[PDB]
């Protein structure tokens, strides 16, 4: 009722980049090449056996994460030697470690501990005293290098916190120099109103897709939300798989006129899918022979290459997860986004939030960020935004539905080699 | 060859050379391991009790192989799916037990012995055709002599094989082997050599085959012991492999279900003939000193539970007994009652409500001075044991047999022999691995 | 010659495949060449005189060729000067540093290495006390100190205290300095306060005249910094960990288990409150003196020094590395001597 | 590895030979009717089972001879003798060290290793109880006398507490404040932080870091966790609505301190100690022995799944909970599949009609259990610490992660992989028609169930089991890669 009678349909709630006309048109995915970013590491494309984590394996994965990031930072900063975190230090020493909270609550400036890696510290921890640090921004699981002293052997006092070093951007090949600008419409779940299971917002978005004919449509989960009031109280008369199959059929068949490449990203809130992160791609739907080349069932997180433009995307609410734990000396979202980019992982928070199941071997293998993406799609319960963080266009299109009321989606234009202005324009628009 | 089969298992017998490469389930792993442990323990017990060439040995081993569903007979039909399954079992189980039986030299020797015995039996059940097939598939390349050549060297063959009769010799076929493999036969000059080949009858060949097998197996066990650190990290398989050698392979008695009704008045009578010595001793002590120490208290009480005493019944039993000395009702209610209650409960460490098995009594909780629990066949001095048996008026010859078995550390078998004597049955028809089983069988014989 | 460059470890040529011994240390070459196995009496032929002093030692000599040093045999070890050192420090809540506020030292001038530990374990002793930077002394500190009739020196600053300590170490010239957590706490704090107060001649803590202070421990550790080069530093923590089992190796536990005594720990908040009364300050200084006495007594009771001498002689290494513990080379030298005596090319030291 | 002479092959060979020697020594000692109660490359702890010191020395000489026979160059020495030993871990025991004075007479000295409690917020009641328990264990009396004395003292303490004869000073708990009270992330669960916040709110001397807060847990009629019901002693004496929470002081103060020393005794468990103290045992309820009694692979279904949650399904019609723990319910010809009739006699609804809802609830339950497993909750195994954390520290001992609260005990998973595997196996079990027919069901019942009128139920049960089978097919705990084992 409330959604159907909305009056702000099509309103542009946020804008960035070159001004464009009131109407956006795309190439219908004609001269479009969508693939997974070809990096050294193989992508997650199939289910991996889970529910069996050895504490030793978790220890090894965390330790190697710290060690690898510290090695890269040491080469970049020309640091001579790292020192064990636990040992006393009367003079200033450089220490590599990861941040954490001394208790189970939320991190605060008086509850910070630094845990070293196995190579340099035997995994030992030390309390941290942030009284002598003038500026800082710390979240649990953050790999840091600090110059400080430990006079009592019991409390590390940092004096310098080395800044993060983001990965270099992608240097596109000339193969896509002559390709036109590409239009991407991105939306995130939930796709149905809190009190309905009819997917009205999804129908409106599909109508928008057919109207504007974008080159890529990135749909992020959930598609059958686990927190939907109907799902939790067991009022559904059909199986979860059937509802999800109906939703996917609606999406794929309804986009036939647009000829738009669909990129489907699962969510941890998908009640019908495996609850593990990194999430494998959906595998319960077989597109018809006429839609096989258009539909891309990708994994969470995903690094996509679109005519040379690298788009990073994750369904996980990274900003909400890290905002609850980040502590700063004095834009918060920009700080968190820079933290994500500099840590070079799509989920650097450790321990994770209570709402995400992390398989740490798969996390090690499939969460490293190959490069710094040209566009980074990070849907969040927080407010929509389009930010420029260290040259990367971070887009939060919100969620298509916000409770009983309609939500928002985003549309942006990407061209490889433009001007670094790989993102010509971007807009958060209302549904 | 239904769905996912192949030529991986041509013949029944194998040298177990190539490790399995499949992905099996944990349940399948455990089932196969335990089943082959049962098979090997049966082989060991039958070897101790009977002569390996005896017909009783063959009959009992065939019965065990049929019961546990292991390949023991050939089939001139084809590779039927069921047959394939059985062979797969055998192949995987063997290697699992290798992982179980490579940690200690003792264990290694035991494993090797049992395996050799089993292999010998299976070879003994192979028809000549099948035998040749086997000898070919493993590149042993031993040639079966022709009839014409046999007649050509008839007299030489007759004088070569010890105790071979003319007609009986005509009924036998020999094999040609390089003399480097028949060292143990040639060295004492018990097989004819012609042009570098020994002519080995159908009886000696198994020996050579076994020699080869043993060599290989020993090497394999060494390698396995060298590759142990990779397996210890797998907690799932650690409780099993590290303790398989000490795994009880009998039936369960924790759940009484239908154990019958036993009146306290019967208990004394049972101690005459139905209680195994381990329990009988405890009963005697309880009726003499009117008290048992923790060990005994547990052992005996759990045994009673196994034979069907109900919680109330046990409370009465123990109550009266302790009350007949240095204990009053209040004391039994404050200190001891809880013990019995837990013995009859289903919460604890599984050693509190589970009747103890023979192995639990023999290899755990050795009695000290003044403690009357444990296995008498193990924890009592041999001479003392002899005296006890004399007190029971068991025939001297039987006593000797029992003592011999005890000297071989075959305690359970000793107990079995005692049973067979007391009930006057030549064959008991069961393998003793639990005192409660003992009791039940006694009652079945009444 | 050692002044010529050093060949690469991975050096290879058309005629030769590998090169061994490129990074062999001079000390290792000397010890293995002259067959010097641990402390011993050495004879030097044709000794020379140094142009300028190179050490803080009474006598100096120079030998041009290593072949001039020979091992005398069968003679008894000489006595050594042993100094047991304790110090009271206070953490500065503002500067986050430990300020040395008192030092106590017990000195035995003739300590045996092959006989039984002396009774008493010390002959002389000195103490130095300082004010905590605007924590003025009690009114009558001087009169109380004089009445105590002890060798107590009052320093008006940490700088003067450190200068006095270095002067005393130079004059006494201990062969062995024994402390608890001396490698990990005492030496590091001493060096930091010397370079913070700008005290000259830090090298008087050692025996060689050094201008640049050693690099921080890093991976090697606090012990492998050689702050007091030429002096054998005995940390009873490491020696106890090697020679006796205890629930913990803090000084109080060692006192309880080895000496069967009770050790009084002045709380940190009480050390700075001891500057209200002369009695309290004297109690703090006596606590430091008692701690030095306890360290020396534990050293004597465990017979750390004779055992270190015997271990060094058996292995054939440097005694300082024997008493350092940890990853220091002790038995590697036994194997090195055996292999060199049996015509072997010993492996190159890992780098 | 840092050694100048590092030779991985040589070290591996030496370690392998040491393993062989250790196992052979265990076998020898066992054959001698003795027990090796601990073994490491550095030491062997053997149970002589003798009450005479002379026989102990004889057995030691005999063991040395038996070892030397198989290994001539292995020279062993006796490092000590204990008259009594309560052992929880190497470096965690209480014992009566024996120093022999010659001529068959010896002196005993108490030796406690690793029994100190890192936490100092313990009431004097618990400290005295623990001291008495250790005194009883380290007496030369037999086991039965020790247990009787312990029971006597625990019942006495419980009765004294419940009778209000305990001095109030012995209920006081002192805890140090290591921060400003407002700066504790877990302030809600911390009682001393609660009391510090109250003290600061009152308006007196504010309590900063380094201050010791003294508090007593009191019952005030609030239905709030014990942490919130923490009051200063003066407040308890003044309010007149405050009473000491005796149940807390017996369950959370005395019971841990006593069970950490008494649970190791065979025949005494936490439930028994709770019963002796006067509490409700319901709230408190070795691989070698398991193998000796059957092993983990030969357990009955009831024992295999006794800690697993049963399948709860609310009837859509009546809304009454239905608990499913087996495929079939009832006995004899009255036996039918559980999902055929509702548990409420007045309800005619058949859960088999709402099989879509049953499927959805099954998937939701599987998600719940997977989430529980991946939460990664760890609890300290030490009773006196019981630290609960989500963070896995990289500092590991030989047994696993080292608890960062006490630095002396191992962190164990609250919901290990075996728990989740057994839960999924149980959910498969409660839908396994064929297995139930073969094993669980009797003969006449099997005949009655192996006819028509149940084929539709059989098909629905097969479909429901397919879900749990699909989930288990994606579990790494249920698969053994034989390629990794045999190479
Ligand atoms: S062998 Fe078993 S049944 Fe026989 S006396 Fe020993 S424990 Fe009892
Ligand atoms: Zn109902
Ligand atoms: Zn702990």
């Amino acid at each position: 009722q409330k959604y159907g009678s909305r009056t702000n349909r099509g309103e542009v709630v946020t804008t960035y980049g070159e001004l464009q006309g009131t109407t956006w048109n795309g190439g219908s995915g004609s001269n479009t090449n969508v693939e997974l970013f070809t990096s050294l590491d193989e992508p997650l494309t199939k289910m991996y056996k889970f529910m069996f984590q050895k504490l030793m394996d978790i220890r090894e994965v965390v330790s190697i994460k710290i060690e690898e990031l510290g090695a890269s930072l040491k080469d970049h900063f020309q640091i001579d030697e790292f020192t064990s975190v636990s040992l006393p230090a009367q003079e200033t020493v450089t220490v590599l470690g990861q941040i954490g909270c001394d208790s189970n609550g939320k991190l605060n400036s008086k509850s910070v501990i630094l845990e070293g890696d196995r190579e340099h510290s035997a995994g030992m921890q030390v309390p941290v005293d942030l009284s002598e640090l003038k500026d800082y921004s710390l979240f649990p699981g953050q790999v840091v290098i600090m110059e400080g002293t430990n006079s009592t052997g019991r409390r590390f006092v940092p004096t310098k916190l080395y800044e993060g070093v983001p990965l270099p951007f992608h240097q596109p090949s000339k193969e896509f120099e002559e390709c036109p600008q590409q239009m991407v419409i991105t939306a995130c779940g939930p796709f149905t109103t809190s009190d309905t299971i009819t997917y009205d917002a999804l129908k409106d978005l599909i109508d928008i897709v057919n109207r504007d004919r974008p080159d890529i449509c990135i749909l992020l989960g959930p598609f059958l939300d686990a927190k939907h009031e109907q799902i939790e109280n067991l009022q559904l008369t059909v199986t979860f798989e059937d509802v999800f199959k109906r939703c996917l059929k609606m999406i794929i068949e309804g986009t036939r006129p647009s000829g738009c490449h669909l990129v489907i990203v699962p969510s941890l809130r998908d009640v019908h899918h495996d609850p593990v992160y990194p999430q494998p791609p959906f595998s319960c739907f077989e597109p018809a022979k006429e839609d096989k080349e258009r539909v891309h069932f990708v994994a969470d997180p995903c690094t996509l290459s679109v005519n040379g433009v690298v788009i990073g995307m994750t369904s996980t609410d990274l900003l909400f997860h890290m905002g609850a734990e980040e502590i700063s000396s004095s834009d918060r979202f920009s700080r968190i986004l820079r933290h994500i980019l500099t840590q070079r992982s799509y989920y650097p928070l450790y321990p994770p939030n209570e709402e995400i199941n992390i398989d740490y071997e798969a996390l090690y293998s499939y969460t490293p960020m190959p490069v710094t993406p040209d566009v980074f799609i990070v849907p969040s319960e927080l407010r929509y935004f389009i930010k420029d963080v260290t040259g990367c266009i971070c887009i939060n299109p919100g969620r298509l539905t916000k409770g009983l009321v309609g939500g928002t989606y985003a549309r942006f234009l990407v061209k490889s080699g433009a001007m670094r202005s790989t993102c010509i324009s971007a807009q958060v628009v209302r549904v | 060859t239904g769905d996912r089969k192949g030529d991986l298992y041509p013949s029944s017998l194998q040298f177990y050379q190539h490790p399995p490469t499949e992905n099996i389930s944990l349940i399948e792993f455990e089932t196969f391991a335990i089943e082959r442990l049962k098979l090997l323990k049966a082989v060991e017990n039958l070897g101790v009790s009977y002569v390996k060439n005896s017909e009783e040995y063959s009959k009992k081993l065939e019965l065990e192989l049929r019961k546990l569903k292991f390949p023991y007979r050939p089939l001139h039909e084809e590779i039927s799916d069921d047959v394939y399954d059985l062979r797969r079992k055998d192949h995987i189980s063997h290697f699992i037990l290798r992982l179980a039986y490579c940690q200690s030299e003792d264990l290694r020797r035991w494993f090797i012995q049992q395996e050799m015995d089993l292999f010998k039996f299976r070879f003994g059940l192979l028809t000549k055709e099948s035998v040749q097939e086997f000898l070919k598939l493993n590149d042993l390349q031993y040639v079966a002599i022709s009839e014409d050549e046999k007649n050509m060297h008839k007299e030489d063959l007759m004088n070569s094989s010890f105790g071979l009769s003319l007609t009986k010799m005509e009924d036998t076929e020999f094999y040609k082997v390089p003399f480097q493999a028949a060292l143990d036969l040639v060295r004492p000059r018990k097989v004819f050599l012609w042009r570098g080949f020994a002519f080995i009858p159908h009886k000696d060949i198994v020996s050579i085959v076994l020699n080869d097998f043993r060599a290989k197996l020993s090497k394999a066990l060494a390698l396995s012991a060298r590759s142990l650190p990779v397996v210890q990290s797998d907690e799932r398989l650690q409780p099993l492999l590290n303790h398989l050698s000490h795994s009880y392979i009998g039936q369960d008695f924790s759940s009484q279900s239908n154990t019958g009704k036993i009146s306290l008045e019967q208990i004394d009578g049972f101690a005459a003939k139905s209680f195994p010595l381990c329990m009988r001793q405890l009963h005697k002590s309880l009726r003499e000193n009117h008290h048992l120490r923790h060990g005994g208290r547990m052992q005996y009480g759990l045994f009673l539970k196994g034979i069907g005493l109900t919680l109330e019944q046990a409370l009465q039993f123990w109550r009266l007994e302790f009350t007949k000395g240095k204990v009053d009702s209040e004391k039994f209610d404050k200190v001891y009652a809880y013990s019995i209650r837990h013995n009859y409960g289903k919460e604890g460490k599984r050693t509190d409500y589970t009747p103890y098995s023979c192995m639990k009594v023999i290899l755990s909780n050795p009695p000290s001075q003044g403690d009357y629990h444990g296995c008498p066949f193990r924890h009592s001095d041999p001479e003392l044991l002899k005296q006890k048996l004399q007190s029971f008026k068991v025939p001297s010859s039987g006593i000797n047999q029992i003592l011999e078995l005890v000297k071989g550390m075959h305690y359970q078998l000793a107990c079995q022999k005692y049973f067979e004597l007391t009930h006057s049955v030549d064959d008991c028809g069961f393998s003793l691995n639990h005192p409660n089983q003992y009791f039940a069988e006694s009652q079945k014989l009444l | 010659s050692a002044d010529s460059p050093q060949l690469p470890q991975d050096l290879k040529g058309e005629t030769f495949s590998h090169v061994f011994g490129t990074n062999t240390s001079s000390l290792e070459l000397f010890l293995l060449s002259r067959k010097i196995k641990g402390p011993s009496w050495l004879e030097i032929k044709s000794p020379q005189l140094s142009s300028q002093p190179m050490s803080w030692c009474k006598v100096e000599a120079v030998v041009t060729r290593p072949d001039q040093v020979s091992v005398v045999k069968d003679l008894a070890p000489p006595p050594v000067v042993v100094l047991s050192l304790s110090m009271k420090t206070v953490q500065n809540a503002k500067t986050h540093q430990n300020e040395i506020v008192a030092i106590a030292a017990l000195v035995h001038h003739t300590f045996p290495l092959d006989k039984a530990p002396p009774q008493p374990p010390f002959q002389t002793h000195f103490c130095v006390l300082s004010k905590l930077n605007d924590c003025i002394f009690p009114y009558d500190y001087n009169e109380a100190v004089k009445q105590k009739n002890a060798n107590i020196e009052i320093a008006l600053t940490e700088r003067t205290l450190l200068g006095f300590f270095l002067a005393k170490i130079h004059k006494i010239d201990p062969d062995v300095i024994v402390g608890h957590d001396i490698y990990g706490f005492d030496l590091e704090v001493l060096l930091q306060r010397i370079n913070s107060c700008k005290v000259p001649f830090w090298s008087k803590i050692g025996r060689l005249r050094r201008s640049v202070m050693p690099k921080l421990g890093g991976r090697s550790g606090f012990a492998e910094r050689n702050a007091a080069c030429g002096r054998i530093i005995c940390d009873i923590e490491i020696s106890a960990k090697e020679l006796i089992r205890c629930k913990s190796y803090h000084l109080s536990e060692l006192v309880h288990q080895i000496l069967k005594a009770e050790r009084v720990v002045i709380p940190p908040e009480n050390i700075r409150n001891a500057y209200n009364d002369s009695v309290h300050l004297l109690y703090m200084l006596e606590n430091t003196w008692i701690d030095a006495k306890f360290i020396l007594q534990i050293m004597c009771e465990l017979n750390v020094l004779p055992l270190a001498l015997q271990i060094t002689n058996i292995a054939g290494n440097v005694m300082s590395r024997t008493l350092m513990g940890g990853r220091s080379e002790r038995n590697e030298y036994l194997l090195l001597h055996a292999f060199t005596e049996n015509n072997f090319i010993v492996p190159d030291k890992p780098v | 590895s840092y050694s100048r002479f590092y030779a991985k092959p040589l070290a591996a060979l030496v370690t392998h030979q040491g393993r062989e020697i250790l196992l052979h020594t265990k076998e020898m000692v066992q054959k001698m009717n003795l027990e090796v109660i601990y073994g490491d490359t550095d030491s062997i702890m053997i149970n002589t089972n003798c009450n005479n010191l002379e026989e102990v020395f004889k057995l030691g000489n005999r063991v040395k001879s038996e070892i030397n026979k198989s290994y001539k160059l292995l020279e062993i020495d006796i490092d000590g003798i204990f008259k009594s030993l309560l052992l929880l871990k190497k470096k965690k025991y209480a014992a009566l060290t024996v120093e022999p004075t010659g001529d068959g007479k010896y002196v005993t000295k108490q030796e406690l290793k690793g029994l100190d409690i890192v936490r100092r917020d313990w009431c004097e009641l618990a400290k005295q109880a623990g001291n008495y328990v250790i005194s009883q264990i380290l007496s030369d009396q037999p086991r039965d006398s020790i247990v009787e004395n312990i029971q006597k003292k625990l019942t006495e303490i419980g009765e004294n507490v419940t009778n209000g004869t305990v001095p109030i000073t012995q209920y006081e708990i002192n805890k140090a404040l290591t921060k400003d009270p407002q700066d504790y992330p877990d302030k809600k669960s911390l009682p001393h932080v609660h009391v510090a916040l109250w003290i600061n709110s009152q308006g007196g001397r504010k309590v900063k870091a380094g201050d010791t807060i003294s508090y007593v847990i009191c019952q005030d009629g609030s239905n709030l966790s014990a942490s919130q019901r923490a009051y200063a002693q003066e407040q308890l004496q003044k309010q007149e609505n405050l009473s000491i929470d005796t149940q807390y002081y017996l369950s959370q103060q005395v019971h841990p301190v006593v069970a950490r020393i008494c649970e190791p005794i065979d025949g005494i468990d936490s439930a028994l100690i709770a019963m002796w103290l006067g509490l409700d045992p319901s709230q408190f309820r070795d691989e070698e022995n398991d193998a000796l009694l059957g092993g983990p692979s030969q357990l009955t279904d009831e024992e295999k799944y006794r800690d697993c949650e049963r399948f709860k399904f609310f009837c859509p019609k009546c809304g009454t909970e239905n608990i499913y723990d087996n495929v079939f319910d009832g006995s004899g010809l009255q036996i039918e599949p559980g999902l055929k009739r509702c548990s409420k006699p007045e309800c005619d609804a058949s859960p088999l009609d709402y099989v879509i809802q049953v499927h959805n609830k099954l998937l939701l339950d599987i998600r719940r259990y997977i989430k529980k497993y991946y939460s990664g909750w760890l609890v300290c195994e030490e009773k006196t610490c019981q630290n609960r954390t989500r963070r896995l520290p990289l500092s590991f001992s030989r047994n696993g992660p080292i608890c960062q609260a006490c630095s002396k005990a191992t962190l164990r998973s609250e919901y290990p992989e075996k728990a989740l595997y057994t839960q999924l196996c149980f959910y498969r079990f409660i839908f396994d028609w064929d297995y139930a027919l073969e094993k669980v069901v009797s003969e006449q019942e099997r005949g009655h169930l192996k006819k028509k009128l149940f084929q539709e139920s059989e098909n629905q049960y097969k479909k429901l089991k397919s879900t749990v089978d699909q989930v288990l097919s994606r579990s790494g705990y249920s698969e053994v890669n034989l390629s990794k084992l045999f190479q």
